[PDB]
Formats: structure tokens, C-alpha cells, sequence
RNA sequence: AGGUGGUUAUAACGUUGGGGAUCCACCUCUUCCCAUCCGAACAGAGAAGUUAAGCCCAACGGUGCCGAUGGUACUGCGUAGUGGGAGAGUAGGACGCCGCCG
RNA sequence: GAGUGUAAUGGCACAAGGGUGCUUGACUGGGAGACAAACAAGUCGCACAGGUAGGAAACUAGAGCAUAGUGAUCCGGUGG
RNA sequence: GUUAUCAUGAGGUAGAGCGACUGAUUGGAUGUCCAGAUAAACUCCGAAUGCAUGAUAAUUGACCGAUGGAGUGAGGGCAUGGGUGCUAAGGUCCAUGUCCGAGAGGAGAAGAAUCCGGACCACCGGCUAAGGUCCCGAAAUAAUUGCUAAGUUGUAAACGAAGUCAAGAAGGAUUUUGGCAUGGAUAAUACACGGGCAUAAGCAAUUUACCGAAGCCGUGGGAU
């Protein structure tokens, strides 16, 4: 009578940070995820764990496009 | 595997980096078996801003510095420099060398 | 007895079963069958016993089909074993069923024979069911 | 072959309109095909009670009131899980223009030989059928006078008359 | 097996890990020598 | 173009998402009424306590 | 009959025919730039030859792709009512639509 | 439907998968702004100055497809 | 700060599906094909709700910073989504609400959390909620239409016989879907509609009036 289980990690609290129509500055988190579930567009930059971040400050863009394919992007003026 | 599409795969690898804008417009080049031309695009607009080619004007090398030096004076003209230049799938080599050589030894930083 | 020949995990999470059943409520093998009016789980034992009792009938005339497949694990603690340590000792596999599912399909008999080897099946089952003929089917020529 | 069909006109839909249709003994019904839109109508359980619950098939004659009049066969038919009863139905409308693929009943009409005992046996009781409205049999003789022994007559091996077998091809039609 | 390296030649040092039993020779690696603020040839001690 | 809205129901047991509606409406004592200018936006929030209050 | 973009294939794939004024292509040879075991690829040097193939045009619902209306499942609130409403399948659509340059 | 040294998951075709030529950015001085969050800790990322590597150039490079491979303070050792 | 409306955004749950993958799987013709079908750790698909941002509206003001003082860190019931257990437990472990805790009043005969309802004080005033109106016990032996014969009722099943009422189907017999009853129905100090007792004073339906709380209103008096 015994469990081999009981193990578990941390959560990493993963996923969108700033949806599309919100404004960001330059620097601020738009997606950490896994792997490019997203994908940088114009005036956003990828980090070494695949984390979206904004180069420019503007409105945040989200955008599928062929093969159902998901960038981000920020609109600025 | 048909002499296209490795030169698809090849276009695709050099415009994920290199564009054009009003500022600093793309220089792109096609070889043909006999000819060869150039032309300057604004991928903003999706419109050609000028172009030369030797359909209607030595060996094949010596013919690219005659189209390497006519897209020169078409921008000149226009008011261009520092064109960025693409290789569409393209070893830098040969003609496509003799070509670039000519663009960046007038007028426009290629 | 019908069980998977091989699973890719041993213990499984009891479910929920909700509302009717939308697949396998129309009879497609044969002319007459049965089908449940509640939601259980049907054991191996179960079907065995009912399945024997249908073909005894109808002599050696008449092919029987088993419409579902007892593929969920089941597990039970036992005596003077507490709440807690993990889960229990293996106890088979039963096959959860909703409301209009048809368990036995039979074919190749007439109307009145195929109607009483049912009957024999239902009541060796967990739960009531209800006889159905396909609504293309000819009273005139059996 | 000819079946009587009417219906009367159907003007609210959703959950809330379907329900009390049904209250009265009613099936919601549609009729749509080639040209023009759809025709959203209500038939009752005894009208169509003799066009679905039985053996034979026919081209229904519906006249709509309020619509029209048309000529459809049976398409879809949707039952109530547990009560078996009939909750809606759509008829697909047939004109001479193009063929249209239906499944009409097959009969093995004397058996081959003193043949292997008791056997006689139909398979394949439908077969699908494309044709024009006014060529499609009401149904699919078959004489059976060769081969006593093990044999069976493919769905391929068979032609009837300006049918179209679309029912699968090399398969088994009947056997021993 | 994989051990820290120290690369050196105030002084100029990184410090970095090596496998000792792959890299059997010593490590020498051109790096910025902030002191004379031009590359110069670290080697290992 | 205005509207009169009156509660009828208890607010005990009530999700407290509807307690706050109530108290977006101004209502917090029973039989009490309010007056409104019939909004899209005042109007979902009677359509969201439409089980408690009455129209009058 | 070319180059280069936009639109998430209704755009793709395929099938059967047509095309050589000029273009694109296959094509001929490796002394040179450059390359692999091999001028097959990549590169250079030519126009002696062909439309056979890629390529473009017409027609085709063939494989993929898009897809209703109605009905149903499910569901928020609420204790039968009041709102939202699939997936699959069926009628059908579709052999692209737009810019710039030569 | 393979691979990605190593579990699982997410990702990858212009490949992040496989080859070669040259190389040491597995840089010195750095952290606008964010994620995450009891605290202690953790994570992503500048602008530009100095000097490099690859490239025709545009450009990329402050280690590795990403997420585990760990241990405070006190007390000692070594180099400036 | 909150709630509603509008605009904008990212989802992979419920459901569904399986020649869209992996695993599993039924019957046929014969790896090929025709049907049938499954999943917390399957997904070609995919809601309702929820979540984030902006604007407008309403909102007794409900939010935040600094700084003085705390207590709490044994929870519990119910509903919904689940794991575990035996689809046991007044069981156990989470999530979302709610109430008891820290909450009196009314109905339920008598019950912490079921139904109604949040008690400033007084009153020999009035209107209502849930639930009721033959008597104990406030208010209809009220009106109208059917059902039940079992005191069922007024506060369990597989399986029999179909006792009776309504609406049909096929062609005196068979049968289908509804409604109410009947058998199955079962231990130990004496038993239950709470009791009397009722053939309606039971059940279903519609209608009016009335009764009914510390709820609301009225009158007087205080407080923050
Ligand atoms: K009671
Ligand atoms: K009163
Ligand atoms: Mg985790
Ligand atoms: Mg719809
Ligand atoms: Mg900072
Ligand atoms: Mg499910
Ligand atoms: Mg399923
Ligand atoms: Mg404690
Ligand atoms: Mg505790
Ligand atoms: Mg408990
Ligand atoms: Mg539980
Ligand atoms: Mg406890
Ligand atoms: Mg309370
Ligand atoms: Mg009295
Ligand atoms: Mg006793
Ligand atoms: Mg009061
Ligand atoms: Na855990
Ligand atoms: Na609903
Ligand atoms: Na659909
Ligand atoms: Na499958």
C-alpha cells in the first residue's frame, strides 16, 4: 500500500500580457509561452525563451495570416 | 528539385531580412540565360520606383556593368541612395557581382 | 472476456455520464434490438451472461451483435483497507452506456422469436430497456 | 410509388418555436434543391405517417400551403434518441434536369437449383441508384437460376436499365 | 570531468569550464584585455 | 423617457454580482423605487436582476 | 508566354488539349571566375538547334479546400421559463481576385 | 508520419533538423521598461561608449529550440 | 472602486469527431474496401460563461497611499464542476457562489446553515412574503371543471396484474403514449397526515377575497 506519484513543478505562469487594442511602451511583455505559439511582427522583438516583447511604443496587434499562423505586432504613429 | 524550387527557398531565406521603403529602396536583380535586368521597389507601396535591363541594349560579365551602371542614373535622377540589395535566390557571383559593383561604384550605396 | 488486448494506462478517472446517447441509438446490422432507458455501467460478466441467453434461443439460425465494448478500468479497495494510500487492486473493465443506447442487435429470425430472445438478455442486465424494430422493416415477409 | 403530402406554413425558429410545434403533434420540415431558397413548413404525425414507417418508397407529391407545389423525396429523417419519435425532416426537391442518387429495394425473385440448403440469402437488401426521378424502379428483380453451389452475384456483374450502380462496386449483391 | 578554466594574460582573467578529459590541451582564446582595451591571447593556469 | 424600478425580492442569498447591479441601480432596501432614463446600459442592468425587481 | 508584391487554397493539386514572331526555357562546351565522386547541381563561355518538358492560355467538379438554412447537442440566469447556440452531415460554391514595371 | 545529447510538453521548412569555410560576442562599461511576486530570491530586455568575428552589403553575435542539472549566512583558501 | 452597455483581443472546457493524429475497437466483403463506434494524460473542430483593455452611464460614496492598533492562520452546511471512495457515508480533498460561524423574526410539529426575511426604541394602527384559510390554530365547510375508492393521500426497485380515465394506431380482438391508483413493501418499551378527523377537509387546474414576519408603510422619540 503505497503511491509511486506525489511529484509536481511550479507553475509558470505563462500566456498573454497585453491583448490586442491595448497600448504598450517600449520594453513592456506581451506573451511568454513556449515555443513560438506566436509570432514577432513589426516593432516586436523575441527573447531567449521565446518571450514577445515591444520595440516601439503603440497598439498591440494580433494578426493570422497563412497556415492559421499568429503574429504580433505593435501600430505605431 | 526543378532548378525552382531551391531558388524559391533561397528568395524566401534572403526577404526575411532585406525590404524596401521610400528610404533606402530594394534593389533586385533576375538573370536570364541571354539578359538581365534590375529594378528598384517599394515593398510599402508594392510600387516600382525605376528599372533597367539589356534587352535593348562583350561577354555576359561585361554586359551586367552596363545594367549595373543604367539603374544607377535611373535613380540618380529619382533622388536614391543606399539601396539595400537582394540576391533573389542568387551566389553572389559573376554577373550579379559585376552588376552590384556598378550600382555601388556610381551613385547608390548597394 | 471483452477487454482490451493491451492499454496505454492501467487506472482511469471515474467520469460523468450526461445526457442521452447521440451515436449508436439506430439499428444498422440488424432488424431488432434493445436499448437502455438509463445511464450505467455494464460489466463483462454482464454481457456474457446475456449474450449466452440470446443465442440459446433462436436454435443455431440468426447472427447477434454486441454494440459496445467494455474498454474503462475499474479498481476496488477491499476489506480492512482505510480511505487513502493510492488507488485499489484491479477488478476488470465495464463499458459506461447513457440513455437510448442499443446494446443487442439480431437478425435472421422472424418477429415473435426475435422478441422473446431479447427479453431473456434484458433481464440478466443492470438496467430496463425497450424493444425496437427499424421502421423499414416488413411485418409481410420474414 | 406516389405519396400525398401537405403542410402548413412555418414563420418562428429557435428552441422556443420548435418545441411548441411539437406540442401540437407537428414535425418541422424543409424542402430545398437546385434553384431558389429553401421552404421552411410544418406536416403532421399522421400525415407522414405512412411515408416513413413501411417497406416501399415513394416520390412524394407535397404541396405546401401558402408556398406552392413540388415534388421531393425523403432525405434526412431525425428520431428522438430515446422515444423513437420523428422530431424534424428535410425533403430534397427532384426535377428532370439531373439525376439524383436514391437507394431502392433489391428482391430475389426460383431459387438456382435444389441449392445448398435453405440458404436463399439476401445480403445487400438496398442498392444506390442514380437516375433521373421518372426511371428509378420501384424495385430491383433478380432471377437466380445458375450456380447452386457456392456462388454469389457481385453488385458490378448487374445492369438493370438507365440506372447508374453508384452502390460500391465489387461487392456481394447475394450468395449461395 | 568538466572543470573550471581560468584564462589569464591589474590582470585580465575569465573564467569558463572545460570538459579535462576532451580538451586535453590548454585553452588559449583571443579575448578583450580591458586594461590594454584591445584583444589579446588568453591562456589557461 | 424615463422608467420607474421597484424591488420586490430579498437580497439575501444573492450572488454577489447581483448585490453590486443592485447597488448600481441605487436600490438597497425593499420596496424602495428609482427612477432612470431607459438606457441600453440601465436596461441591462434590470435585465440582470430582472428576478428581484418590477417595473412600475 | 517575363519580374516583383497583397489577399489564411473559393487561390492549391491534378487531367485533357494549344503555344514559338520576340520572351522564358531546355540546349552546346568547360580555356577563365567558381564547384562536386561527376559542369548532375552552382559558375562561366554561346546561339548551333528544338515547344518534347517546365512555363502561360482554354476547357474539366476529378483529389483537396470553402460551405449554408433548418433541426439537434451543450450552456448563462432561473426554477419551466428566459437569453446564447455548436460539431457532423445535407443543399450548394469554387479551376482565383487585386497592384506596380518591361 | 524522422530529427532536435537527456523526461514530458510546446515549438521548428526562410527550418530551431543536416553539412562545410572562417572564427571566439561562452565580449569590457551596462539595464529605458516589464513579467512574476509574503520576504529572501527568479525571469525577459535596453540606449550608447570601447574593441572584435562572419559578410559584397544589409546586418547578426553579451553562449546553447525553450522549460530541470541545485544550497543562504557565518568561517576559511587563492588572484588583483 | 463597482455594475451595465458598446468596441477590441487571446482561448481549447462542455459538446462533437475519429479514412485529422495516437491508443483502443464491432461486423462484413476480403494488405484494399463498405458500414459501426471510443478516450483525464486523443484533437481536423468548438460554444455558453468567465478574463483583459478603452469609452459612456449609474452608483451614500463603496477604492488607494502613508502611518498608530489588532484579531485570525481547528472551520462548517447547501447548490454547481470535479478527484477519491463503492456514482457509499452527517466521508474526504480542491474550485465557484451562498448562508451558519458572528443572525433574531415567519413557514416547515419539534431541526445551526431548506423556503421567506437582515432586529435603533415604543404603539391594543395598516399592507404584504414564504406558506395557508373544517377544528386544536389566524383566515373560504369559497366558486368552477375533471381524476382517485386505495384513507391512496392530507409528511423504494427489478418484476406482475392492467383497476380506472383521456387521446390515438392497425385490423369483438391486439396495442401505443399520457394521468391517478394496486401487489412486490419487511423485528424487537406503543403508534403516527403533529393530532382530531376528512371521500374532500385528497390530487390536478383556473379565479377572487382574506390570513400571515421584528419585511414595508403610518404615528411619536433618539443616535451616528
Ligand atoms: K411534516
Ligand atoms: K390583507
Ligand atoms: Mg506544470
Ligand atoms: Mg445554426
Ligand atoms: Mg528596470
Ligand atoms: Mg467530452
Ligand atoms: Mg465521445
Ligand atoms: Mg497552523
Ligand atoms: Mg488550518
Ligand atoms: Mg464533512
Ligand atoms: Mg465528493
Ligand atoms: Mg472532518
Ligand atoms: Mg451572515
Ligand atoms: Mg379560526
Ligand atoms: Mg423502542
Ligand atoms: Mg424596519
Ligand atoms: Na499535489
Ligand atoms: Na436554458
Ligand atoms: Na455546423
Ligand atoms: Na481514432
Amino acid at each position: 500500500g503505497s503511491s509511486k506519484n506525489g511529484r509536481e513543478s511550479e507553475s509558470k505562469r505563462l500566456g498573454v500580457k497585453v491583448y490586442g487594442g491595448e497600448m504598450a511602451k517600449a520594453g513592456n511583455i506581451l506573451v511568454r509561452q513556449r515555443g513560438t505559439v506566436h509570432h514577432p511582427g513589426e516593432n516586436v522583438g523575441i527573447g531567449k525563451d521565446h518571450t514577445l516583447y515591444a520595440l516601439k511604443s503603440g497598439v498591440v496587434v494580433f494578426t493570422r495570416k497563412k497556415n492559421d499562423r499568429s503574429y504580433v505586432s505593435i501600430k505605431t504613429e | 528539385v526543378t532548378k525552382e524550387q531551391r531558388r524559391q527557398k533561397i528568395k524566401a531565406r534572403v526577404r526575411g531580412k532585406i525590404s524596401g521603403t521610400q528610404e533606402k529602396p530594394r534593389l533586385t536583380v533576375f538573370r536570364s540565360n541571354k539578359q538581365i535586368y534590375a529594378q528598384l521597389i517599394d515593398d510599402i507601396a508594392g510600387r516600382t520606383l525605376a528599372s533597367a535591363s539589356s534587352l535593348k541594349l562583350g561577354s555576359k560579365k561585361e554586359i551586367a556593368a552596363k545594367v549595373g551602371d543604367e539603374i544607377a542614373k535611373a535613380a540618380t535622377e529619382a533622388g536614391i541612395s543606399t539601396v539595400v540589395f537582394d540576391r533573389n535566390g542568387y551566389l553572389f557571383h559573376g554577373r550579379i557581382k559585376e552588376l552590384a559593383d556598378a550600382a555601388r561604384k556610381g551613385g547608390l550605396k548597394f | 472476456m471483452l477487454q482490451p488486448k493491451k492499454t496505454k494506462f492501467r487506472r482511469q478517472q471515474k467520469g460523468r455520464m450526461k445526457g442521452f446517447a447521440q451515436r449508436g441509438n439506430q439499428l444498422s446490422f440488424g432488424s431488432f434490438g434493445i436499448k437502455s432507458l438509463q445511464s450505467k455501467w455494464i460489466t463483462g460478466r454482464q454481457i456474457e451472461a446475456a449474450r449466452i441467453a440470446v443465442t440459446r434461443y433462436m436454435q443455431r439460425q440468426g447472427q447477434v451483435w454486441v454494440r459496445i465494448f467494455p474498454d474503462k478500468p475499474i479498481t476496488k479497495k477491499g476489506e480492512g483497507v482505510r480511505m487513502g494510500k493510492g488507488k485499489g487492486a484491479p477488478e476488470g473493465f465495464v463499458a459506461p452506456i447513457t440513455p437510448g443506447r442499443i446494446i443487442f442487435e439480431v437478425e435472421g429470425v422472424p418477429y415473435e422469436i426475435a422478441k422473446e430472445a431479447l427479453r431473456l438478455a434484458a433481464q440478466k442486465l443492470p438496467v430496463t430497456t425497450k424493444f425496437v424494430v427499424r421502421h423499414d422493416y416488413d411485418i409481410q415477409n420474414q | 410509388k406516389t405519396f400525398q403530402l401537405t403542410g402548413t406554413p412555418r414563420a418562428e425558429f429557435g428552441k422556443k418555436a420548435a418545441k411548441a410545434i411539437r406540442k401540437e403533434d407537428q414535425i418541422p420540415a424543409v424542402l430545398y434543391g437546385g434553384k431558389g431558397e429553401g421552404v421552411n413548413f410544418i406536416v403532421s404525425q399522421d400525415a407522414v405517417r405512412n411515408l416513413i414507417y413501411s417497406p416501399e418508397i415513394f416520390l412524394v407529391e407535397l404541396t405546401v400551403e401558402g408556398s406552392g407545389s413540388y415534388k421531393a423525396i425523403l432525405k434526412e429523417i431525425q428520431f428522438h434518441p430515446v422515444t423513437d419519435r420523428i422530431i424534424h425532416i428535410d425533403f430534397l426537391q427532384v426535377t428532370d434536369e439531373k439525376p439524383v442518387v436514391m437507394e431502392v429495394p433489391v428482391v430475389l425473385t426460383h431459387a438456382e437449383g435444389v441449392k445448398a440448403g435453405g440458404k436463399l440469402s439476401l445480403e445487400m437488401r438496398k442498392l444506390k441508384v442514380k437516375a433521373l426521378y421518372s426511371e428509378i424502379p420501384e424495385k430491383l428483380d433478380i432471377d437466380v437460376s445458375d450456380l447452386q453451389l457456392g456462388k454469389t452475384i457481385q453488385v458490378g456483374e448487374l445492369h438493370f436499365e438507365g440506372l447508374t450502380l453508384m452502390n460500391a462496386k465489387n461487392a456481394v449483391v447475394c450468395a449461395v | 570531468l568538466e572543470c573550471t578554466e581560468h584564462k589569464e594574460s591589474g590582470i585580465s582573467r575569465y573564467i569558463t569550464t572545460k570538459n579535462r578529459k576532451n580538451t586535453t590541451q590548454r585553452l588559449e582564446l583571443k579575448k578583450y584585455n580591458p586594461i590594454l582595451r584591445r584583444m589579446t591571447l588568453h591562456k589557461e593556469i | 423617457a424615463k422608467i420607474k424600478i421597484q424591488q420586490v425580492r430579498s437580497r439575501i442569498r444573492c450572488p454577489k454580482d447581483q448585490k453590486r447591479t443592485l447597488d448600481a441601480l441605487g436600490l438597497r432596501k425593499l420596496n424602495q423605487i428609482v427612477e432612470h432614463e431607459a438606457t441600453p446600459s440601465i436596461l441591462g442592468m434590470v435585465n440582470k436582476v430582472r428576478h428581484l425587481v418590477l417595473i412600475v
